[PDB]
RNA sequence: ACCGAUAGUGAACCAGUACCGUGAGGGAAAGGUGAAAAGCACCCCGGAAGGGGAGUGAAAUAGAACCUGAAACCGUGUGCUUACAAGUAGUCAGAGCCCGUUAAUGGGUGAUGGCGUGCCUUUUGUAGAAUGAACCGGCGAGUUACGAUUUGAUGCAAGGUU
RNA sequence: UAACUUGGGAGUCAGAACAUGGGUGAUAAGGUCCGUGUUCGAAAGGGAAACAGCCCAGACCACCAGCUAAGGUCCCAAAAU
RNA sequence: GACAAUGGUAGGAGAGCGUUCUAAGGGCGUUGAAGCAUGAUCGUAAGGACAUGUGGAGCGCUUAGAAGUGAGAAUGCCGGUG
């Protein structure tokens, strides 16, 4: 059927992450894995993460086989941002948005 | 007593954006300037109507013309036949008469020619 | 006949309610016209 | 308004080099937090008029009540004799002499029912009314009064 | 076998079997309806035309009569505080034309 | 109401072929433009070209009359600072006539995107064979 | 200097055309059976073998 | 015929408190699960957080960042359309393609053609290269007391009125 | 078919160009000051390419009807090669 | 019926819509109120209904009365977000 996994409040830019969930978005979920093991960006372990729950709960929850499952969707949405501040100079300050993301992924047998 | 604004400007805006869908951009999202081209708009649509009905009117005398011209005559010199034969049809019904029968137009030039 | 009330005919008027809008006729300025002492709030010169 | 509200006398920047807009105050109206321009005072709300208006408006209620009972009999306050009273005979104002302090108690509990005296007929009392039960006697006090 | 009939200040040429519309005419709905300012009749039958061809005429049922769709009339004068808005549903008639 | 437009499996168009020997340029190219734009024919619209295919032929034989050989100067601007090119008429003849024609006659469409379309159904050539063979063009006379 | 007019979110999203990722190039290990980077070391199982 | 969390006290909340100042002194933001904690036992992924089931519950997209949950804004998917074109972005006409309503001369899109230099303010006169507005939401400006004056209504009338 | 009177209520006291009679200037100025008129101000529509004031003409609203006004009829661009 | 009038800035006059509350009357509502979302609806405008989702407990309607009664402009204030 589906079987989906969210991440909430993970730590990292929404479109910090969305340069790597625009690749694994339709792909197999083997060589999703692989691409997320092999990138050099710093989304892929969480997406890691993320992936891996997904398959599982596939796999343990509705019992879809762990061979055919295609990443049907994948995406960020933004989160609570965490907003700081920074000396700049002459007395000013300039904000700073640490900003978060909620990483959903959705694989499914498509049957 | 205290009287304070809810759900009343909400309304307005919200009708006058459902007004504006379409428009490129934040035209359809953001209100004052979703209010400006509706406005713009109304006075486009009352402008519009006037010039719909100029814009006819030449449409019709460029058709007549044009079937006149293959029957040996002009527009001028054919509404002048028009009228001093007898009086008859305006021009709409004169252009798609001349568009649909190609038959009974020219019974009007040689009827049009007759008033000399 | 306490819920069907009516005031004589002529006797209430709605009273004058200018700066909002500028269909009423008293919106913008609000019957002041344009700059002066007297189109501001404070009065003009004193009567006389 | 402004002079009440907590704190203020103090123009927060300088009025010229900021960038910001020049204030005066932030307890001024266009903050928040602070004034507010017009609005409730505590102050009265009645007028009069005269005499004999108000006499002609007393005339005129009872004049529609008319486009009377014997004397009240209760020795105790019991309301069931009194609900008996007004079912033998549900806006009702009850209007007897003086007063009797067996009458208003026994009927002060019934939704829909108002019980006074000659000396005290409203108007809002007496148009509020569905029915009139005035007395032999209050019949007589209020052709004498007005 | 056309003809073109003047009903309401405008020309129409109108064949049988066919729904027209037309400003508000005074009868109500499902009715007869003579038109008799017919300037020109005939297509592949004959073509004879008159300032009203007088002979011939043509006969419509009275379909339906109601209200188009609202058109708002808005317009305003730009830094002259001076708007306007109206509402315009322009009544019609509509007629089957049974008989030329 | 009743209004008759062109569509697109309502248009048809020919293909003409007119000597522009002996022919004033602008004299000719007035009658021509009114053939691509397509008023000659009764389905007039405006929105879609119900205009036809034209094949001018003998631009080389175009007669101008006065001094507009040695006269009218025209010119062309490169974009580039103080970059302005000239080529008077009669040079124009000799060197390009299938440019002369075409010029005068796009002056004379409107500068839209339709008109560009119709502008493109000009065909010039300078001499007397055109290898539009294959076309069925036929003789037009200017009226 | 300053922009003198604040981007639609039209201009943005083409600008954005090209700020994509390509995939890093892998291939599948012949000896440890899964995905690796082509001219590199395999990650789960030891060796090289070019 | 007082407010209802930008209101009402500066303070509905451990508020004259965080914080700011050497100091006198200035000064905020901060409410709502549920009828009842019944506040998620157990299993799986994970280092945890966080999830997916399974249960409590009337409801869990009421899971303590907890009543509804708007808009700006950020995304994913898809029906119509766009890489020879000069655009205050609409309006009138209009093929083509896709749907199907408060069922009535239907809705969405829009090849293409005609017309068309935003809004306020201030000015003799602004598309103006004069002002002002990043956008969204909320708050934000002829009021009350007492006198005078004229108008409408009502009541009496050489009297009227407290 | 307006006019005056007596009442309540205002706004205005920066005017502009065009024709015309003058002053000033230099028979300069889209200059400046006055008499008379028109339009803009507060007026959209058509023509003057574009263009408040120039010529025509005063928009209650709908119409895919007709007649004219300044101005025009080779093509752009409606109507006379 | 017939005729006549209906550009408009400062400004003058009239008729109205809508919001919160109050009185009276009469009603709707856990068989689902307010609100929010969508809609191809009715009115000359301000605007008024209706239907479906969402929501979970209060709201209309007639007639009067009283106003903290309508926001796009203040280098407006606070929050959020580009």
């Amino acid at each position: 059927m589906e079987a989906k996994a969210v991440a909430r409040t993970i730590r990292i830019a929404p479109r910090k992450v969305r340069l790597v969930l625009d690749l694994i978005r339709g792909k197999n979920a083997a060589e999703a894995i692989a691409i997320l093991k092999l990138t050099n960006k710093a989304s892929s372990p969480v997406i890691e993460k993320v992936l891996m729950s997904a398959l599982a709960n596939a796999e343990h929850n509705y019992d879809m086989n762990t061979d055919e499952l295609v990443v049907k969707e994948a995406y960020a949405n933004e989160g609570p941002t965490l907003k700081r501040f920074r000396p700049r100079a002459q007395g000013r300050a300039s904000a700073i948005n640490k900003r978060t993301s909620h990483i959903t992924i959705v694989v499914s047998d498509g049957k | 007593p205290r009287v304070k604004g809810g759900t009343v400007t909400r309304a307005r805006r919200k009708k006058t954006i459902k007004l504006a869908k379409g428009y490129f951009g934040s035209k359809h999202t953001l209100y004052k300037v979703a209010k400006q081209q509706v406005m713009k708009s109304g006075q486009y649509a009352f402008r519009d109507r006037r010039q719909r009905k100029r814009d006819f009117r030449k449409l019709w005398i460029t058709r007549i013309n044009a079937a006149a011209r293959q029957h040996e005559m002009s527009y001028s010199r054919l509404m002048n036949g028009l009228k001093k034969a007898g009086i008859d049809i305006n021009r709409k019904m004169l252009s798609e008469i001349a568009i649909s029968d190609e038959k009974a137009f020219a019974q009007l030039v040689t009827k049009a020619k007759d008033a000399l | 006949k306490l819920h069907e009330l009516k005031p004589a005919e002529g006797s209430r008027k709605e009273r004058n309610r200018v700066g909002r809008g500028v269909a009423t006729g008293n919106g913008k300025t609000s019957g002041r016209g344009h700059k002066g002492q007297k189109a501001r709030s404070g009065g003009g010169v004193r009567p006389g | 308004n402004r002079s009440a509200v907590s704190g203020g006398g103090r123009k927060p920047w300088k009025q010229k080099g900021t960038g910001r807009a020049r204030q005066g105050t932030i307890r001024a109206p266009q903050w928040r937090g602070g004034g507010i321009v017009f609005g409730p005072t505590p102050r009265s709300y009645a007028y009069k008029m005269p005499k004999k208006m108000r006499r002609l408006a007393l005339r005129s209620a009872l004049s529609f009540k008319v486009q009377v009972v014997d004397a009240f009999n209760f020795e105790a306050p019991k309301t069931k004799e009194f609900k008996n009273v007004l079912s033998t005979l549900k806006k009702v104002l009850v209007v007897t002499e003086n007063e009797d302090v067996n009458v208003e108690l026994s009927a002060r509990n019934i939704p829909g029912v108002q019980v006074t005296t000659a000396q005290g007929l409203n108007v809002l009392d007496i148009t509020n009314a569905d029915s009139l039960v005035i007395t032999e006697a209050a019949a007589k006090k209020v052709e004498e009064v007005l | 076998m056309f003809a073109i009939i003047e009903t309401g200040g405008k020309q129409i040429k109108v064949e049988e079997g066919q729904e027209i519309f037309v400003e508000k005419l005074d009868v109500n709905e499902g009715d007869t309806f003579t038109f008799d300012k017919v300037l020109f009749v005939g297509g592949d039958s004959v073509k004879v035309g008159a300032p009203t061809v007088e002979g011939a005429t043509v006969t419509a049922t009275v379909n339906k009569q109601g209200r188009g769709k609202k058109i708002t009339v808005f317009t305003y004068k730009r830094r002259k505080n001076s708007k306007r808005k109206k509402g315009h549903r322009q009544p019609y008639t509509k007629l089957t034309i049974d008989k030329i | 109401r009743q209004t008759f437009m062109a569509n697109e499996s309502n248009i048809e168009r020919k293909w003409y072929v007119i000597d522009a020997e002996g022919q004033t340029l602008g004299r000719l190219s007035s009658e021509v433009a009114s053939i691509l734009r397509g008023k000659n024919k009764v389905t007039y619209t405006p929105h879609v070209d119900t205009g036809d295919y034209v094949i001018v032929i003998n631009a080389s034989k175009i007669e101008f009359t006065g001094n507009k050989e040695t006269d009218k100067v025209y010119y062309r601007h490169s974009n580039h600072p103080g970059g302005i090119k000239s080529i008077t008429a009669g040079e124009l003849r000799r060197t390009n006539p299938e440019r002369l024609i075409e010029n005068s006659i796009k002056g004379m469409l409107p500068s839209t995107r339709l008109g560009e379309k119709q502008g493109k159904k000009l065909f010039v050539y300078g001499g007397a064979e055109h290898p539009h063979a294959a076309q069925q063009p036929e003789n037009y006379e200017l009226r | 200097a300053v922009p003198k007019r604040r981007t639609s979110k039209t201009r943005k999203n083409k600008r954005r055309t090209h700020f994509k990722i390509s995939v890093p190039g892998m291939t599948e290990c012949p000896n440890c059976g899964e995905y690796k980077l082509s001219h590199r070391v395999c990650k789960n199982c030891g060796s090289y073998n070019g």
